[PDB]
RNA sequence: UAAAUUAUGGUCAAUUGUUAGUAUUCAUAUUAAUUUUUUUAAAUGUUUUAUCAUUUUAUAAAGGUUUAUUUUUGAAAGAUUUUUUGUAUAAAAUUUUAGGAAUAGUUAAUAAUAAUUUAUAAUUUUGAUUAGAUUGUUUUGUUAAUGCUAUUAGAUGGGUGUGGAAAAAUAAAAAAAA
């Protein structure tokens, strides 16, 4: 196929990987090809009980007997955001709090800056609907100095998981057209005091050793006993 | 099967199944160690 | 890809594909059990027979000592024997050429043949596995390499016509002087 | 629910696409009994295949077998030509005169610069290859298409003296086109098949008249039986039929 | 793997076919498709001469060959001038203008784009202006060296295409031939006065440090997806290699 | 790609070549219609069901297969969703714009494709019905797709066939010619059945040649 | 007991010449091509099909033996069929070349001689029409549903609707051999007896004739002279031959060829090169009575004669004694970079050339080895996103980055190459990475992968 | 151990040393036979079945094989089993078709003998030259209709009378003058007048109503008294 | 219409019941099997995932068939990659009953026709069609032996038709992506 995970080598049935290939394994289901994802369950399991605190009132209740108290609908408004903040941030939650719905910006998350890993996306546009926590939105999205050509959407943009750090001569007017980033290695030229590189396509990140510690301790080849 | 570890992150739904299918960054550095031998 | 799935013996990808060997054998009183090597699909029906792409040979797991042989002083040569028989061109034809799959019992059979190195499975509990460094494998790595040109050698004589004919074979065949 | 749930007649599969372009891209949809439509039912008949040089210039000259106004073939025509009239009256352009009527052996393009000395090798020829040959007879029966429908002609099925007949054919083929240079339409070792022209269009009645005739036509008579004719002559001649009133003489023998 | 033909289900009937791609000019996956293809035409009217691209004015067709001829025709004109009979649909879609920001940034500036339909509603004629000398280097010999833009200062680029038609309509699959620019060796050829200015090194300088190693590396404190091996994704979900893991979180 | 230039180069010779008394008729044989396997499988003109290892004098093809390309708004469950169709028509080497029409229009054979006027076109160029194929060097591997007349507006909603799921269908409606055949009551037999596909079977967006991800 | 064809005589003839055995030619004459003839004027080229089909009559079938009526398809049947277009000037050049690369110059030139009379006083041959066996008859195909050019968001895809990332080797414009015509086919059969001295040269001197890897590539070898003498003779007798006929013909491949020898046997300059293919081409206008515009050179042309200026910048690198780079004596930079710079600026400017990533990978050797250090700039600029570029790209960018003054400018190049590799889906060559790996010591970037190191250690 | 006795079995699992290892199907198990209707009413109008009755397709007694040694296998190297065949042609009532009657061969080693069984088939021709009489051959080829899956490769022997005939414009063949019965029972010409076609019918209805009479059965000895 | 021999070759064919004037294989033996002396369950939670979903998991007994059951590589095995090459639904023969007669959305041609085309249609006494019986062409038992006598588990209509393939509604001696 495309991606034979260590050539074609069958030795175990998890030898040729949790999935076979990148693309779909039958032809029919396209949705089934390989593509990055973040836990959905976890990301929209929002804090339930953080709204027990004060009571909530209904869209659809706008009769006057339902009608509480100003203060305690201030309370109630308060609550419902930082019941929708709880979980985490998204790129609609960071638009409008971001000029020009924050064009421009770099985008990144929290899993995206952590170790070897380094990925981001240079907003580009952003289609709100009715909802202000929903939508679409585009980009480029730039991986290790790398940048796309043309503008993509973005994938998970509703999950609370996003962040971003706003700078104003990054940002783009709605009368201009945000600019792609320059590719470190073709667009720019090369230099170390500019971006040096965390990652290269042979790169494997030493052993840590804690992690080594703790791998040892599990298999019993360092002594432990119980306090 | 997969193995599934208990301090792995807990499936906050009622509505489906406990655990998650991700894991630890340790978890996922070991399972490079164990694969490292399935190659060899 | 069923309604209702059979839970008790589930499979992988489906039926029929992937011959995989086995070693079937019908669940019988101990001392009257043997096991036969055999080549198969990965699902099988009711009956074996169906699902047969060759056979391998028989395996009797009970050791036995040697009464063909004569009664020799070699301590070695006095030790229980567990025979087992089995076919070597169907076995490579179907791992080589059809790319089959082994279990782990056949593989201990064949690792024991010296067919297959040892299995995954069987393991000495007193030698834990190892781990493994990026920087001690490069420093390795450095320490002693072999040449390319060597490397592209032997890898074209394991892998490619191994069987190479030399020059003294080429003169032989080269034709005679009358029809020159 | 009328008969099979898939006819027969309906499982036909095209090779002409590519091969995972049906399954998913996209469906072809044609009939295609048109062209799977046998020779036999459509009319055509394989004529000899003629090298592109040769099918360019035009015939001179054509074989054929001589008969009197008299024979049964002749009547059997007016009155598939009166039946036709009557019911139609548009395909009397089409329809040949029925005092026009040969059957055909050969046909070939004499220059007219050299004709004068390869005449008379030809006739000289086809009297020493007749000198022994006795008065043949031929079923005539049914009716075929050549030129694409352009040529409609009535049928020759085997029978007695036919054998003797492309026997001689063939022999004729060898002494003109073989050992002298002559334009032949065929090739000198096939055999032409014999037929008798009752319809045809001519290119410059191409304009108007259609492409081809419709097969309505005749699809009555198709398999019509025009009856027994004995022929005992044969003539070489030439394109020439409205200056005398009849076919035009350019070498006879009397078989 | 797909080499079978149809004879599961009539042809007829279209019971498992993929549907036809359509492009809309009512929106912005119009200039989605689109705008790369316009950026490689101008890179290729900027290296090479190309024909037919430009337009010493506007081409005068009847409407009986209107829609025979101008169908696929694409060209660039130095003034900012409209054709006749087609009404003017400005981009006012942030989205839709988003598509040209490569064309923008790293080729030419664009000033306006506007989408022109004529009243039989049977074209689309989209016209492009850019503001501005071209940023990469024109060649003299290059069509767009005849052009006044480079080197008012804005030029225009229109094309004309049939509407909801698939994106193969637009006929800018022969507008890729890759022809390279001579800017660096410019600088050393014989009409350039640089060659002797230019001094060339042969051997590499003598090392005397080792590189600068990495910082130290922190293992990730989130929780992880799994390794990009099993898993068969890219190794940033973008692009590479699965077998050839790296720029992951280990 | 090769073939086509190298079969046409070949064509060219073999027409010039002059000393050539014919190729025998008997000696060259015709395709069969009896063959083993159940099915009827046709090939091309050059092509045999038999094994002939013996490649056979080049021919002037009098019979080209166009084929025209049809868009169809075929019914899914989750909505219309607009696809292809091809027409293959049998033309002769000379056959004018006109006939093509008429061939198309008598051998489409579908309720729905031949609804109303339309033209030919190639990538894009309207084809002159007044000339043939001669002068336009159309091959059995030229794409030729057709123009309806309310095909250049189909983007609008009520162009488009509307769907009981997202548009109301009256009573004046479900007596048209495709709703009628469609049927919105559903029946305990269920007469009217059609491809049915999720409405995330392409993820979150459509169909497209690209990638938005 | 197959009777071979005569395109199976053809193909075994390819291969007793690329074997260079000429006693294995000498069987396959005398025991099949003895009855080869060629085409007379009076003879029918297109030779009609003979074999009647298989049949049996009713006596046939009745009284006749089963071995007898039975019938499997036997070559030795049709074999005269399959000689039904009279091909054997090819068998006659294969064996003329077979009898060169043997090095038996009577029977060469017997062989050629005889070619030589029949193509310049017989007809030309029809060629067969294409094998529908050989080469599939292409099917019809919509393609509606292909994969965009854009469909990668990261790079520039191959469509299968049409060719869009450029070829990656040049292919001159010309069709099949058994389409030329008489003078045509002499001079096609000129040029492949060219090539096959070539390959004997090569063959006989392999040493000499690899680039860049001994310093012996940058000597002359003591047996050219007589092969270019040979070559200028073979030449010179074409040219005598082909008078007014050479004149309205196409001589891209000739060209070519005489390029080649008068680049790897007589290892000459880029100008030289240059000098050389222009006389030639002013020749040919002036051989011929016309107005006698001089044709451009084209594309394969421009590949040899940068392939030249490769050759002339090439350089031993890492050398036994330590030496980071060993360059042929004489060397001149300046100049070699001019001549290069005008012919590049030459074939810009016309636009019938089309750029291929052979002729690219030429113009970087040339800047690499003559060490401006700009042509990571022209890679960049030209090649890294135009062209399907293979890992000897980077191979020869390496020693520039390792030019470079301080080692982390070196170190990041390399890690930029690299992850153009990993993008632009170009793998990294096992050479390159055993020069990362040998740099490793001071430049501290992988090159291998923690599964294949643990299973190579 | 099959070989072994009874007494003689010292265990059933294995085959000790070798041979073959068979189930003991009990074949004396004295299959009984349950009559469950009357003498004269048992349901199917044609077949009684009262007994046990053999049941299998070639494992009956006498056995009775296929014989692939037949003229036609010596005739014809078949690529398929029975793909080719020669017969005569009896019957050209539908277009394009021509029903062929092909007889193979069984064998019964019991008696160590063969006979010929005919088997009719349909056999597909173009241009309608398969006449009545014909000795023609035929081979297997794809479906063309529900019973057509032979072709006609060679007419060996052209029936010169019945192309005469049809050429004179009478059948090819003189149709048979004897058929199936439509009844068992006799069939009776009828030959009254119109004046005694009552009557007639009258007497069949009759004979009609005797024969219905008689599915009351036996006549009492004594007749019906009140 | 001639003998044999450079001598056992080329590897085991062998039958056992004490009756009862005679005719005709018919009571009682031996082997194989059933039968008494109590031998002898078919297990309950399949698993993973991106979470109210998606991905992997395809022939057990039910329904009575004698002119009858026949098909894929699109998943998987499967490998630098792209790409490519091919199929296949059809047949032939063997087919039971003590007292034996009619059978039918029906044959062929045509076609992506015809509830309404055209035709002197098709099945069957060489045993049809309904009905009864029985899961079809490597299985046993008996014997010296052409015989006689056994054998098994599983393909029982569609109706949004998923899937490569319906075999898809409890039933393991099938380790099923660490
Ligand atoms: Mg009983
Ligand atoms: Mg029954």
């Amino acid at each position: 196929r495309a991606d034979p995970l260590n050539g074609g080598s069958s030795m175990t049935l998890g030898s040729k990987g949790s999935k076979l290939s990148p693309e779909p394994h039958r032809r029919r289901m396209p949705w089934t090809a390989a593509k990055e994802y973040v836990p959905g369950v976890v990301l929209n399991a929002r804090d339930k009980m953080v709204l027990d605190g004060v009571q909530l009132l209904d869209i659809e209740s706008i009769d006057r007997a339902s009608q509480l108290d100003p203060l305690e609908v201030l309370r109630a408004v308060v609550a419902t955001r930082e019941y929708n903040i709880s979980t985490g941030k998204n790129i609609f939650q960071l638009a409008s709090q971001a000029t020009y719905n924050g064009r421009g910006q770099r985008f990144y998350r929290k899993e995206w800056q952590e170790g070897t890993y380094d990925k981001y996306v240079t907003l580009s546009a952003i289609d709100f609907d009715r909802d202000g926590n929903k939508g679409t939105a585009y980009g480029y999205i730039t991986f290790h100095g790398e940048t796309t050509t043309r503008p993509v959407q973005v994938d998970f943009a509703d999950v609370p998981g996003w962040y971003m750090d706003f700078v104003e001569e990054r940002a783009v007017p709605f009368t201009g057209i945000v600019p792609p980033p320059p590719s470190i290695g073709t667009d720019v030229p090369v230099d170390p005091h500019s971006y040096r590189l965390k990652a290269y396509p042979y790169y494997d990140a030493p052993n840590p050793p804690e992690f080594v510690e703790r791998l040892l301790k599990d298999r019993g080849v360092l002594p432990d006993t119980p306090t | 099967r997969q193995i599934r570890p208990y301090y792995n992150l807990p499936s906050k739904s009622e509505h489906g199944r406990k655990m998650t299918g991700f894991l630890t960054p340790y978890r996922h550095w070991m399972w490079k160690q164990n694969e490292l031998w399935r190659n060899v | 890809a069923r309604a209702v799935i059979k839970r008790r013996s589930p499979q992988l990808w489906g039926a029929p594909g992937a011959p995989i060997i086995r070693m079937r054998g019908h669940h019988v009183v101990w001392k009257f059990q043997s096991y036969d090597l055999v080549v198969e699909h990965t699902h099988k029906r009711r009956n074996s027979d169906i699902r047969l792409l060759h056979y391998l040979g028989k395996h009797c797991p009970h050791p036995q000592k040697s009464l063909w042989s004569p009664d020799t002083p070699v301590a070695q040569d006095r030790h229980l024997f567990m025979l087992t028989t089995v076919d070597i061109d169907a076995f490579k034809y179907w791992f080589g050429v059809k790319r089959c799959r082994l279990s782990m019992k056949p593989w201990a059979l064949l690792a024991k043949a010296g067919l297959l190195p040892p299995s995954l499975t069987q393991n000495s509990k007193i030698m834990p596995k190892p781990l493994f460094d990026k920087e001690s494998l490069m420093r390795y790595y450095l320490a002693n390499r072999k040449d390319e040109d060597v490397m592209a050698r032997e890898k074209y004589l394991n892998y490619e016509n191994s069987m190479v004919k030399t020059e003294e074979e080429r003169a032989a065949e080269r034709p005679v002087a009358p029809y020159l | 629910e009328r008969g099979l749930y898939f006819p027969i007649n309906h499982r036909i599969v095209d090779h002409r696409i590519a091969p995972g372009v049906t399954v998913e891209e996209t469906d072809v949809q044609s009939r295609y009994r048109r062209e799977l439509r046998t020779n036999f039912a459509t009319g055509e008949t394989r004529q000899t295949i003629a090298p592109p040089w040769s099918a360019r210039e035009r015939p001179t000259h054509f074989f054929s077998l001589r008969l009197p106004s008299r024979n049964s073939v002749t009547l059997r025509v007016k009155e598939m030509h009166n039946h036709l009239l009557f019911s139609h009256q548009q395909c009397a352009p089409m329809l040949v005169s029925p005092t026009k009527l040969h059957i055909t052996l050969g046909v070939m393009t004499i220059p007219e610069n050299s004709r004068e000395e390869l005449v008379k090798n030809i006739q000289q020829s086809m009297s020493e290859t007749f000198a022994c040959v006795q008065p043949l007879q031929l079923r005539f029966r049914g009716l075929g298409t050549f030129d694409f429908g352009r040529v409609l002609f009535i049928r020759v099925v085997p029978e007695a003296d036919f054998g003797r007949l492309e026997r001689a054919v063939c022999d004729i083929r060898r002494r003109v086109g073989g050992v002298l240079g002559v334009d032949l339409k065929g090739n000198p070792h096939d055999s032409y098949v014999p037929h008798v022209t009752v319809a045809k269009i001519r290119p410059n009645q191409r304009q108007q008249l259609g492409d081809t005739i419709p097969q309505s036509l005749w699809a009555d008579y198709q398999h019509h039986d025009f009856g027994d004719v004995t022929l005992s002559t044969v003539d070489l001649c030439r394109m020439k039929g409205s200056p005398d009133g009849y076919y035009h003489t350019e070498g006879a023998v009397h078989l | 793997r797909r080499f079978r033909y149809n004879t599961k289900f009539p042809a007829l009937v279209s019971y498992n076919k993929l549907p036809w791609e359509v492009v809309n000019h009512e929106t912005p996956q119009f200039h989605m498709h689109v705008a790369p293809h316009y950026e490689q035409l101008l890179t290729l009217a900027a290296s090479s001469p190309v024909p037919h691209i430009i337009g010493s004015k506007h081409i005068d067709v009847p409407r009986e060959h209107r829609l025979r001829l101008l169908p696929g025709m694409l060209y660039l004109l130095d003034g900012d001038t409209l054709p006749g009979e087609f009404t003017i649909n400005r981009v006012l879609d942030p989205t839709a203008l988003q598509y040209y920001g490569r064309l923008s940034s790293q080729i030419v500036t664009v000033e306006a784009v506007r989408m022109l339909v004529p009243d039989d509603l049977r074209l689309l004629c989209n016209c492009i202006t850019f503001k501005g000398p071209l940023h990469l280097p024109v060649a003299p010999y290059a069509s767009l060296a005849s052009l006044r833009g480079a080197s008012s200062n804005c030029f225009t680029l229109y094309h004309f295409v049939r509407p909801n038609r698939p994106p193969k309509e637009l006929q800018l699959e022969k507008y890729y031939i890759h022809a390279p620019c001579v800017a660096p060796l410019s600088e050393f050829a014989s009409n350039s006065d640089e060659r002797g200015n230019w001094r060339p090194r042969l051997q590499a300088p003598k090392r005397t440090r080792r590189a600068t190693p990495l910082p130290a590396y922190r293992p990730p404190q989130s929780y992880l997806m799994g390794l990009a091996e099993r898993l068969a994704v890219v190794p940033g979900g973008c692009f590479g290699r699965r077998s050839l893991m790296w720029g992951h979180w280990f | 790609g090769h073939y086509q230039q190298e079969a046409f180069e070949a064509r060219k010779r073999f027409e010039e070549s002059t000393t050539y008394p014919g190729p025998i008729r008997a000696a060259t044989p015709g395709d069969t219609r009896f063959y083993s396997g159940s099915l009827e499988s046709i090939l091309h003109d050059t092509d045999r069901h038999y094994w002939r290892a013996v490649t056979d004098d080049p021919r002037v093809q009098h019979l080209i297969p166009l084929r025209i390309r049809f868009k169809i708004f075929t019914w899914v469950t989750s909505g219309w969703e607009q696809r292809m169709q091809v027409v293959q028509i049998m033309a002769p080497k000379d056959s004018t714009i006109a006939q093509v029409k008429d061939l198309v229009i008598v051998e489409n054979q579908s309720p729905y494709l031949c609804v109303s006027s339309f033209h030919l076109a190639i990538d894009g160029k309207e084809l002159d019905p007044q000339k043939t194929l001669g002068e336009y060097g159309i091959t059995e591997q030229s794409q030729i797709d057709a123009i309806e007349q309310n095909d250049h507006l189909l983007h609008r909603d009520d162009e488009r066939p509307r769907d009981w799921t997202v548009d109301e269908i009256t009573a004046e409606d479900v007596k048209r010619s495709p709703y009628k055949e469609m049927e919105m009551q559903p029946l305990q037999n269920l007469a009217p059945r059609y491809e049915a596909r999720p409405k995330g079977y392409f993820g979150r967006t459509y169909y497209s040649g690209m990638k938005q991800s | 007991q197959t009777w071979p064809c005569t395109a199976t005589i053809c193909a075994y003839l390819d291969v007793c010449v690329e074997a260079g055995e000429k006693t294995w030619a000498m069987e396959a004459w005398n025991r099949y091509c003895t009855e080869l003839k060629f085409l007379e004027p009076g003879e029918v080229d297109p030779k009609p099909i003979s074999r009647v089909p298989f049949s049996l009559t009713r006596e046939e079938l009745l009284y006749l033996p089963k071995w007898k009526k039975h019938f499997d398809h036997d070559p030795n049947l049709d074999v005269m069929d399959l000689n039904r277009f009279n091909r054997t000037r090819e068998v006659y050049l294969r064996m003329a070349q077979v009898m060169l690369a043997g090095g038996e110059r009577n029977a060469f030139q017997h062989f050629f001689t005889k070619l030589e009379e029949a193509m310049l006083n017989k007809p030309t041959p029809v060629p067969e029409p294409p094998n529908p066996h050989l080469v599939r008859r292409p099917r019809w195909a919509p393609y509606e549903h292909c994969k965009s050019v854009h469909h990668s968001p990261w790079r520039l895809q191959n469509n299968g609707r049409a060719l869009a990332l450029g070829p990656p080797v040049t292919i001159e414009d010309e069709m099949q051999s058994r389409f030329f015509s008489n003078d045509q086919f002499l001079v096609h059969s000129v040029k492949e007896v060219l090539r096959i001295v070539l390959q004997e040269h090569k063959r006989a001197h392999p040493t000499e004739c690899t680039r860049c890897k001994t310093e012996a590539f940058f000597y002359k070898t003591k047996d050219a002279d007589e092969t270019l003498k040979f070559c200028d003779d073979l030449i010179e007798r074409l040219f005598a031959s082909l008078g007014v006929r050479l004149s309205n013909l196409n001589t891209s491949s000739l060209l070519s060829t005489i390029l080649e020898v008068f680049r790897v046997v007589g290892k000459e300059s880029g100008a030289a090169l240059l000098q050389r293919a222009n006389e030639f081409l002013e020749r040919k206008a002036s051989l011929g009575d016309a107005e006698g515009s001089r044709e451009n050179l084209t594309a394969s042309n421009y590949l040899q004669v940068l392939s030249g200026f490769a050759d002339e910048s090439a350089f031993v690198y890492n050398t036994k004694k330590d030496g980071t780079c060993q360059y042929k004596t004489g060397f001149d930079p300046r100049t070699t970079m001019r001549h290069l710079a005008d012919v590049v600026q030459e074939i810009a400017g016309n636009p019938h050339v089309t750029w291929a990533a052979d002729m690219h990978l030429q113009v970087v050797e040339t800047m690499v080895g003559c060490g401006t250090m700009k042509a990571n700039d022209y890679f960049v600029r030209n090649v890294l996103r135009q062209f399907s570029w293979d890992s000897r790209f980077l191979e020869a960018l390496y020693v520039e980055y390792r030019r470079q003054d301080d080692v982390d400018m070196w170190a990041e190049l390399t890690k930029r190459a690299l992850v153009w590799t990993a993008r632009y889906n170009a793998p990294a060559s096992e050479r390159l990475r055993r020069l990362i790996e040998d740099d490793y010591d001071t430049i501290r970037v992988q090159t291998r992968t923690f599964r294949e190191l643990a299973v190579f250690q | 151990p099959w070989w072994n006795f009874q007494t003689e079995h010292r265990q059933r699992c294995v085959l000790m040393y070798g041979g073959a290892r068979t189930k003991n199907t009990h074949n004396a198990n004295h299959r009984v036979f349950i009559k469950k209707y009357k003498r004269n009413a048992f349901p199917n109008r044609t077949r009684h079945h009262w007994a046990v009755s053999m049941t299998g397709v070639l494992s009956q007694r006498p056995r009775r094989m296929p014989w692939p040694y037949d003229l036609t296998s010596l005739i014809f190297n078949q690529p398929r089993q029975g793909s080719d065949k020669i017969g005569y042609v009896v019957g050209t009532s539908m277009l394009k078709t021509a029903v062929v009657a092909t007889n193979h061969m069984v064998y019964y080693p019991k008696f160590n003998q063969r006979v010929s069984r005919t088997k009719r088939f349909f056999a597909h021709d173009e241009d309608l030259a398969c006449v009545e009489g014909d000795l023609v051959h035929i081979k297997q080829c794809r479906k063309i209709s529900k019973y057509k899956h032979y072709y006609v490769f060679s007419i060996l022997e052209p029936n010169v009378e019945g192309r005469e005939r049809l050429k004179l414009g009478l059948k090819a063949v003189p149709p048979p003058l004897f058929g199936y019965p439509v009844s068992r029972r006799i069939v009776k010409l009828n030959l009254t007048s119109t004046e005694g076609t009552q009557e007639k019918l009258a007497a069949a209805i009759q004979e009609h109503v005797q024969d219905a009479y008689r599915f009351s059965g036996p006549t009492p000895d004594q007749p019906r008294n009140r």
